[PDB]
């Protein structure tokens, strides 16, 4: 798929995703959600190749929920974030790889930190206050290297996420069908119903 | 998937009134180059079949020790080896049309052509044609190769269909076998003057004649023929 | 082809033409595009006619299954995505399949679209094949929850008659089906040549055609 | 690199009557520009009233007849010498095609033979296995040609009641089986003038109640 | 590959090393499943044998498979631990294929399958362990109670015990319940589970497990004081 | 055939027990008794070397206390060299967690692993189970300090304090006589020492009949250090708790 | 010890006469066949009063033409009903109609055999396969753990089984109706079952060309039980 | 008796116990007689019932259009062997576009039967078959024993009374050789000897069973009201 942006705030995680899937030279659907929860305080976003997305996203929530279930335990935003890079690391070098990026934002519960890590398809692991992948950080960062601060609300976080969107918006030429907004904090994982 | 190196050239065939002919030239090219003059590309099984292989050599080879261990296999508990458990040209050929199939279908394939010529147990004559892609078909001519193109039209000039089997000797038959090889070795470019030609009767059996010779050749007209078109010396 | 599919108010349509292609040639006027895996399911077909039948009807034997094990029909959730799963399987090795997948189960009446890359997509329309865009014109712009079975019926119809008249390999023939909580219904095959004419004068349509 | 593939020519034509059904196919076989046999056979009896036809690729069409009539065979000792309906024939082939999806049988499939109910029908299969049941079905190289002769003197297509001014369509009949092997010869006759890869032969099988019988005729040999 | 055929028939008709693997689970400790009318509770024995225990960390008797279904059992506890794992794989992969969670019945109907397959198969000895499997099915308020055992039967209880003295409870159990009218509430419920062990646990101290399981994923192990609470009321009441 | 020569390792008996199971832990029972003590600062490892010799390096000996990552460590009881075998894997085990998840294992998850190869020796194979009892001492930052032991049955249970090995059921007895929830590392190791000292089998307890290891947050700041005490170390603590 | 796979001095397989003895001390099933229909029957037998009756699942839908009783260790049948079912709608789908019931029981019965030192024992389940088919009708068969399956007019098997068997023998003629079956199926339960027969320890079920194969309610089959004891007050 | 446990374990007098445990089942097995002339082969089998509701289980196998066998003992080891024989009849045809030799697929029987008593595991088949077939050296009647032995004959019996059929064909042994071209009295002769073999019970319409193979006539299989005309 196209668009997956992540900015961490205070206290906070902030995904936002594109809805559009597109079939050929027809869009199919305008309301996808490009997101599954791992855990009850961990959100994994995904972007890639056709099928390979959801199959991989759905295989790495399996797993990290029967390691929840085995131990009576969340497994920390680090502690998945590795997980996840290994598999796309082993995937890499095998007979046909999986061509999926993720971003992966949880809220860890024994550090009351928020955190947001960037993987993409190879196993490139980085942590940051906010991350893109494909060509969405080339049109985004310039404004997020001018308005971020590491100790804005999750308020402000929206609102210079809507002026990274209305920048995308006016700038990039495919139509992406606007973005399903999710927040991970303390409380857990919620969706902004209204963007 | 390869290439074929040491070739042989057309293998032509008929049906005759009381059986078959089949014929092949003595001949292993290597390109070009006229390498092997002494080969032998007629191969009979038992008393009954004459197998006519053109194409890869090694390949040939090959095949003529499938046939050889066959028959060896076939006495094998077999009382009645030597008459009513024999092995028949039928046998013969889906033996080797299956393995040419088989081999085609790993993509590494026996890189011939193949007659199979000779008289069933009934009296009745067997010829039928088998490939490197496991291509089976029968006709009263059959020719591989080059005899395909120039071959098969003067031998359909003697049997065009079935019907005209019964009323072709033996005689006329290895006439037209004869001078088809004539042409062949006009024409052929990877072919010799020397070949083998065998004949399976249903009553006088296999008789298999070695190191023929094209005769009665027309050359003496070149001797007028001067340049490439205005030259008169 | 030209298949579509949508959810509304009294359950969901399907409708496909009939067309085949091989290149230019029209090897076939009259094929069926959709299955009938229960009485509750139904499949629709576009792409590779071999890999559309034989993996459907493969579908049909795992639903079936499922049935007698669980004493229960199985979902169009679960049934579309065992059928995408099947799709991963054979990822890249070069399936060409476009399906939806029609029905009513206990979360009311399902559809599901999934392709040979393993996508599945719940939605509340569809349609897939060389012709799709002719028809989501006429869907999209007459399409409502608040649709009769009798409007709902012919807004199906008329979306593949547009289809098929611009598509070069659309054509040859309607088949209409209804799904209901008491399963799916067949409405009958409309043969093109005919319902355009009727449609033309009924409906006033397509102006720019003589008749 | 080695070609596995081929093409042997020909032509066939299945159509279903009321109560019987036809099978034919010329009987020329080819490759490039050389004609191999004026008479190679290319409609099979695969038993229980069934009949086959492969056409396309000659190693590929005698390899799957020689795999169904093997299929016919053991579903006789395997379900107690049942009678294979043409509908479980089909379906059957369908899986015999698909076997080689990633390596395809090169070649366009026709059954022909009798329902559970003693009509006619014909099946149709592509290279990968899709199958349906027809009424009137060409294949192979002048496949192309003949069609649309049938859609007009079999279904009567395009052909209306004279002073109807167009609104009545002629009204669709079953054909007996000497009108059906006229248009059987007439299509045949029609390809072998415009098709260089048709002609010599022509071979047709017909299928009743009673069971298989074959008539030959002659075609154009250039 | 070692394909030794250990469970085999006797003359009698009997195979011997699945009816030791039931010996096994006579002399595990104590388990109890009783399901009420929205609710379902699994008690556990701890024998008092082992004290000096770390009661944090020492494998809990009740086991959740997934977030609506959990497990107890009664027998060797290396082998509980290997149906439980692939149990909980197994629920993840139906959701993972299916899209919806397991059903009690299913999961239940995968683990005695697991069982069964290791009394005919070469090399292998059956489980030493008999489960009870209790949950609430997705978007279901009826509750459910299943038991398995070594040769692979399953079957479906309103109450049933499994362990040492099983017999005792089960007398207690088939006196006191009734089916017309089972218990209403929670509190009803977790009595006459505590009551049902009380018949055969020793001291009511820290010997007793419970666990509650309500509908919709509502899973929560009651406290040592909660418990004892419920075992100063029973006998007060009985001092009469 | 061969199956004439078939011991059959994996079977119940007409009682429902696992026969070579039960005769591994008599085996054990033969064994150097090890013991185990958790405090609320700490963890003390302490076990007996069995008939040592004048002759035998000690300094370079390793025989009971085996370090299977910075934070976790165990005492054996039973064939030294199977428990090698074991300690191999489990170090393996650890290093594999480390690497996926980029934090080190939780002491349970690597007592279950460890649990389930000697569980899968009982039940398939066809082989003799390891005749080895060990004691967990670790950390993490989940349950904090932990001891677990486990068995030739593949069964684990976690413990306050626990003996294995030889004489265990007289040294439990002296552990829950003497044992408090409230108590420290110094104290811990005086039991240790003493119950070791009224248990053993020898004339005397010496230094060059034990091997001893602590596991403290003694260690600057929030972290955890093991210490494998030396042979003079474990003479000093022998002086110290009064017992030579 | 000795093989799997040995014969015993009479030429028997020891381990096939042994699971033989197992599925005698199994649970009462009995099916009749008519030209109506074939009705299958079965004794529950809880263990305890505690044990919900109805999640015992003695009788087992195959397909919608055949239908399957089972007696002896119960737990083994669940692979075999796999297999069948899976063999049943994979002959669905390579030939486009329903499968033989001789054909489905000789799929059953291929397995029976397959054990040695494959699963390291035979099945200690009896099957009693009920069914109907264009050919050959409706059709009853006793599948055993040897590999031999029989067809038969009527059969028990089980505890009560030589006794029930020669009951059928009495009862048994070939213008039964199927009503008059389900009456004869409760009759003989009743008689060989140690507990009292009512619906909640006794199931019946039948397969009939028009409504496929059906396990009857418990409401159903009270009724058949309150008509079979007014049928037998009556003289 | 201490060389008895398995297949692999020769006795000290040279003897196979195993094996001849098998052979026992086979002696056990009902009747079933073969015999051929020079033009046709014959079998005719008594089927055994497990009682009145039963059927009469079936005795005759088919293995190709020339081929097929009668069995007696362990019937589930009979379907493998008949199956593994339309296999090589099948691959003879498919392969080599020839029908199989009747003494040919004796030696394959024998072969794969022997595999089976020299090897740890594995257990000896418990039936004895009766193949008939014509090919191109005319009828034939083989008799196989699953210790590997195989005879070709021109009549003989298997199963329990069988000797009394075996001397009534050694008596017949000149006239029924030849029967030539006249199938019915051939049949007859078969059936006057099978009844050699009967105690108590006689030969009613569905516990006879009748096969035949001969010139002009494919291997087909007479019960039902088809065997009433020789009853
Ligand atoms: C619409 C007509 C677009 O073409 C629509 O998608 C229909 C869908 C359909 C048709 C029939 C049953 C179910 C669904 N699609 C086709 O008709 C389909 C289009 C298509 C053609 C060819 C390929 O690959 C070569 C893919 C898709 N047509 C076919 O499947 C036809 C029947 N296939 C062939 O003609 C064919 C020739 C052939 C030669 C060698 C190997 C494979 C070959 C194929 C599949
Ligand atoms: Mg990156
Ligand atoms: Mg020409």
């Amino acid at each position: 798929m196209d668009i997956i942006l992540g900015i961490r705030v205070q206290d906070s995680v902030i995904l936002a995703s594109s809805k559009a899937v597109t079939r050929g030279i027809s869009v199919l659907k305008d309301s996808d959600d490009k997101t599954r929860q791992l855990s009850p305080h961990t959100l994994m976003s995904f972007a890639g190749e056709a099928g390979d997305t959801v199959q991989f996203a759905e295989y790495i929530q399996a797993n990290i929920q029967l390691y929840s279930i085995r131990e009576d335990y969340e497994l920390s935003p680090q502690a998945v974030s590795s997980f996840v890079r290994q598999e796309l690391a082993k995937s890499i070098r095998s007979r046909r790889p999986y061509q999926v990026n993720v971003l992966i934002g949880g809220y860890d519960k024994k550090k009351n930190k928020p955190e947001l890590y960037q993987i993409d398809y190879l196993g490139t692991k980085v942590e940051l206050p906010y991350g893109a992948h494909g060509y969405s950080g080339f049109y985004t960062f310039s404004l997020l290297d001018h308005h971020y601060r590491p100790d804005m609300t999750t308020e402000e976080g929206l609102d210079l996420l809507k002026l990274c969107v209305q920048e995308l918006e006016k700038r990039m030429p495919m139509d992406f069908k606007g973005v399903i907004v999710k927040i991970v904090d303390k409380d857990g994982i919620r969706q902004v119903d209204d963007f | 998937t390869q290439q074929p190196i040491v070739t042989g050239t057309s293998v032509i065939s008929m049906k005759y009134d009381n059986g078959v002919i089949i014929a092949a030239d003595n001949l292993g090219s290597y390109g070009s180059l006229l390498r092997f003059n002494g080969v032998e590309r007629l191969i009979p099984v038992g008393d009954n079949t004459v197998v006519g292989i053109s194409g890869d050599i090694s390949d040939m080879q090959h095949i003529e020790r499938l046939l050889k261990d066959l028959v060896t296999e076939n006495a094998y508990d077999n009382p009645l080896a030597d008459a009513e458990e024999a092995l028949e040209p039928s046998y013969i050929f889906e033996y080797l049309a299956t393995v040419m199939y088989q081999r085609r279908s790993k993509m590494n394939p026996l890189w011939n052509a193949i007659i199979v010529a000779g008289v069933q147990s009934n009296g009745d004559q067997f010829l039928r044609y088998v490939n490197l892609l496991g291509v089976t078909y029968s006709s009263p001519t059959l020719a591989t190769g080059f005899g395909a193109h120039m071959a098969n039209p003067l031998l359909r000039k003697v049997v065009d269909r079935e019907s005209d089997i019964p009323k072709t000797t033996v005689q006329v038959a290895e006439e037209a076998i004869v001078n088809a090889m004539r042409v062949l070795y006009y024409r052929d470019a990877r072919s010799s003057r020397n070949f083998s030609l065998a004949i399976i009767d249903k009553n006088t059996g296999l008789t298999f004649k070695k190191n023929l010779q094209v005769e009665n050749m027309k050359w003496d007209f070149a001797k007028d023929i001067k340049g490439y078109g205005t030259q008169k010396i | 082809t030209t298949t579509l599919a949508f959810k509304f108010q009294h359950g969901v349509i399907a409708a496909v033409d009939s067309r085949a292609s091989a290149g230019s040639y029209i090897s076939a006027l009259r094929v069926n595009k959709v299955i009938e895996i229960n009485p509750y399911l139904l499949g629709t077909m576009s792409g590779c006619a071999a890999d559309c039948q034989y993996w459907e009807r493969l579908l049909a034997k795992e639903c079936r299954l499922y049935y007698l094990r669980n004493g229960e029909r199985i979902s169009v959730s679960a049934a579309s995505k065992l059928l995408s799963n099947m799709m991963c399987q054979y990822r890249g090795m070069g399936l060409s399949m476009g399906s939806m997948i029609c029905g009513w189960d206990k979360k009311g009446p399902g559809l599901y679209y999934v392709d040979e890359h393993g996508t599945r997509l719940s939605g509340n329309m569809f349609s897939t094949g060389s012709g799709n865009t002719y028809a989501y014109g006429v869907l999209d712009s007459n399409y409502k929850w608040d649709l009769s079975v009798e409007d709902a019926l012919y807004l199906g119809k008329r979306s593949i008659l547009a289809a098929a008249h611009r598509d070069a390999y659309s054509g040859g023939s309607v088949n209409l089906y209804h799904v209901t909580e008491d399963g799916w219904i067949y409405h009958g095959n409309h043969d093109v040549g005919e319902l355009f004419w009727k449609v033309k004068e009924e409906e006033g349509s397509f102006n720019n055609v003589i008749g | 690199q080695f070609n596995p593939y081929g093409d042997n020519g020909g032509t066939i034509l299945g159509i279903a009557g009321e109560d019987f059904a036809v099978l034919a196919g010329d009987t020329r076989n080819i490759t490039d520009y050389s004609i191999n046999s004026r008479y190679e056979p290319k409609v099979f009896d695969c038993g229980d009233n069934i009949v086959m036809s492969a056409n396309g690729f000659a190693a590929d069409g005698d390899a799957l007849v020689k795999r169904f009539k093997n299929s016919v065979k053991w579903y006789h000792f395997d379900h107690n010498d049942k009678k294979l309906s043409i509908n479980s024939a089909a379906r059957n082939i369908q899986h015999l095609l698909y076997s080689r999806r990633f390596f395809p049988y090169y070649v366009y499939n026709i059954i022909a033979g009798l329902d559970e109910d003693g009509k006619g029908a014909v099946y149709s299969f592509d290279p990968v296995g899709s199958y349906q049941r027809e009424q009137c079905r060409a294949g192979g190289a002048a496949a192309s040609l003949i069609m649309p002769f049938l859609d007009n003197q079999v279904n009567f297509k395009n052909q209306y009641e004279p002073g109807t001014n167009g609104k009545v369509k002629k009204p669709l009949k079953y054909l007996s089986v000497e009108e059906v092997i006229k248009l059987v010869r007439d299509s045949f006759t029609s390809a072998t003038e415009r098709h260089i890869q048709v002609g010599d032969g022509l071979e047709i099988l017909i299928v009743t109640k009673d069971g298989v019988r074959k008539e030959f005729y002659e075609l154009k040999r250039d | 590959g070692y394909d030794r055929a250990l469970s085999i028939f006797s003359p009698d008709g009997h195979i011997f090393q699945v009816e030791y693997a039931l010996e096994a689970v006579k002399r595990g400790t104590c388990a109890v499943g009783v399901k009420g009318k929205n609710c379902v509770v699994l008690g556990c024995e701890r024998r008092s044998t082992l004290k000096l225990q770390d009661t944090r960390i020492t494998p809990s008797k009740v086991s959740k498979i997934d977030s609506h279904v959990v497990l107890s059992f009664s027998g060797l506890n290396a082998d509980s631990r290997i149906l439980i794992e692939k149990a909980r794989v197994e629920a993840q992969s139906h959701r993972l294929t299916l899209e919806d969670p397991v059903t009690v019945e299913y999961l239940t109907r995968y683990v005695a399958g697991v069982q069964q397959r290791y009394t005919q198969s070469g090399g292998v000895r059956p489980f030493g362990v008999s489960t009870l499997i209790a949950g609430f099915d997705p978007r279901d308020d009826e509750p459910k109670l299943y038991q398995t055992e070594p040769s692979g039967i399953y079957s479906s209880w309103s109450a049933q015990t499994i362990g040492r003295n099983s017999k005792t409870v089960r007398e207690f159990l088939e006196k006191n319940y009734d089916r017309k009218e089972p218990p209403a509430t929670v509190e009803e419920c977790v009595k006459l589970t505590v009551r049902s062990l009380l018949e055969v646990v020793q001291t009511g101290a820290k010997n007793i497990e419970i666990t509650v399981v309500k509908p919709d994923s509502d899973i929560v192990a009651l406290s040592s004081e909660e418990i004892n609470q419920y075992v100063t009321q029973i006998e007060q009441e009985k001092q009469e | 055939g061969s199956r004439r020569y078939d011991s059959r390792t994996t079977i119940f008996s007409p009682e429902g027990r696992l026969y070579q199971v039960e005769y591994a832990l008599e085996s054990i029972s033969h064994a150097g008794t090890a013991i185990g003590i958790m405090a609320s600062d700490g963890i003390v490892l302490a076990a007996e070397r069995k008939v040592t010799s004048t002759l035998l390096e000690q300094d370079t000996s390793t025989e009971k206390l085996y370090k299977l990552n910075d934070k976790i460590a165990v005492a054996v009881a039973g064939l030294t060299a199977d428990a090698e075998i074991l300690i191999n894997t489990a170090r393996i085990h650890a290093q594999n967690y480390l690497k996926t998840y980029n934090e080190d294992i939780p002491v349970e998850i690597l007592v279950r692993r460890l649990s389930d190869i000697k569980q899968g020796y009982t039940q398939h194979g066809g082989l003799r189970p390891f005749g080895v009892s060990f004691i967990y001492a670790g950390y993490d930052d989940r349950y904090g300090y932990q001891l677990y032991t486990s068995n030739p049955s593949g069964n684990y249970t976690g413990w306050k304090a626990i003996s294995v090995g030889a004489n265990t059921s007289a040294a439990q007895t002296l552990l829950q006589m003497d044992y408090k929830d409230d108590m420290k590392v110094d104290d811990a190791i005086e039991l240790a020492l003493k119950t070791l000292s009224k248990t053993t089998d020898s004339s005397a307890l010496t230094y060059d009949r034990l091997e001893f290891a602590t596991i403290r947050k003694g260690a600057n700041d929030g972290e955890v250090y093991q210490k494998i005490f030396k042979p003079q170390e474990i003479k000093d603590i022998l002086v110290k708790t009064g017992i030579t | 010890d000795r093989g799997v796979s040995t014969f015993s001095p009479e030429g028997r397989l020891f381990q096939v006469e042994y699971s033989l003895e197992a599925i005698k001390l199994g649970s009462t099933a009995i099916g009749i066949a008519t030209k109506e229909g074939v009705v299958l029957g079965v004794e529950k037998r809880a263990t305890s009063p505690l044990l919900e009756s109805d999640s015992i699942e003695k009788i087992v839908e195959i397909d919608r033409h055949i239908g399957c009783a089972m007696s002896g260790l119960t737990a083994d049948a669940r692979s075999m009903i796999e297999h069948a079912r899976t063999a049943a709608v994979t002959h669905n789908l390579y030939y486009d109609e329903d499968i033989n019931v001789e054909s489905l029981t000789q799929s059953v019965c291929d397995l029976a055999l397959r054990f040695g030192e494959l699963m390291s024992r035979p099945f200690g389940v009896a099957l009693l396969i009920a069914g109907h088919d264009a050919d050959d009708g409706y059709q009853l068969f006793h599948a055993e753990p040897s590999g031999t399956f029989y067809r038969y007019n009527a059969k028990a098997i089980g505890s009560g089984s030589e006794g029930a068997q020669a009951e059928l023998l009495n009862e048994w003629h070939s213008s039964l109706t199927l009503k008059e079956a389900e009456l004869l199926v409760l009759k003989i339960l009743k008689q060989v079952m140690e507990e009292k027969l009512d619906e909640n320890n006794a199931q019946l079920s039948c397969i009939t060309k028009q409504d496929g194969f059906k396990i009857y309610d418990n409401e159903k089959t009270a009724e058949l039980i309150k008509e079979l004891k007014e049928k037998e007050a009556a003289e | 008796n201490n060389y008895d446990g398995d297949t692999v374990t020769f006795s000290p007098t040279g003897r196979l116990f195993q094996v001849e445990y098998a052979l026992e089942a086979i002696k056990q097995g009902s009747v079933t007689v073969g015999l051929r002339s020079n033009t046709h082969a014959v079998l005719v089998a008594l089927k055994r019932n497990a009682d009145e509701l039963s059927s009469y289980q079936k005795k005759i196998i088919k293995c190709d259009e020339h081929m097929g066998l009668s069995l007696a003992g362990l019937a589930p080891d009979a379907r493998v062997l008949s199956n593994y024989l339309r296999q090589q009849c099948n691959y003879s045809s498919l392969v080599f576009n020839r029908k199989l030799a009747v003494e040919r697929a004796g030696h394959l029987l024998c072969d794969k039967a022997q595999k089976n008593t020299q090897s740890y595991g594995g257990r000896p088949y418990g039936v004895g078959l009766l193949i008939i077939g014509y090919d191109k050296s005319g009828a034939h009647l083989l008799e196989f024993q699953p210790s590997g032995n195989v005879t070709e004959l021109y009549g003989t019996a298997i199963g329990a009374r069988s000797q009394g059929a075996k001397t009534y064909l050694e008596r017949t042994l000149d006239t029924f050789i030849k029967i030539d071209g006249n199938p019915d009295e051939l049949i007859k002769a078969g059936v006057e000897a099978i009844s050699q073999s009967l105690r108590d019970e006689s030969l009613t319409v569905d516990n006879l069973s009748i096969a035949i193979v001969g010139k002009d006539t494919p291997f087909t299989i007479y019960d039902g009201e088809a065997v009433a005309k020789y009853i």
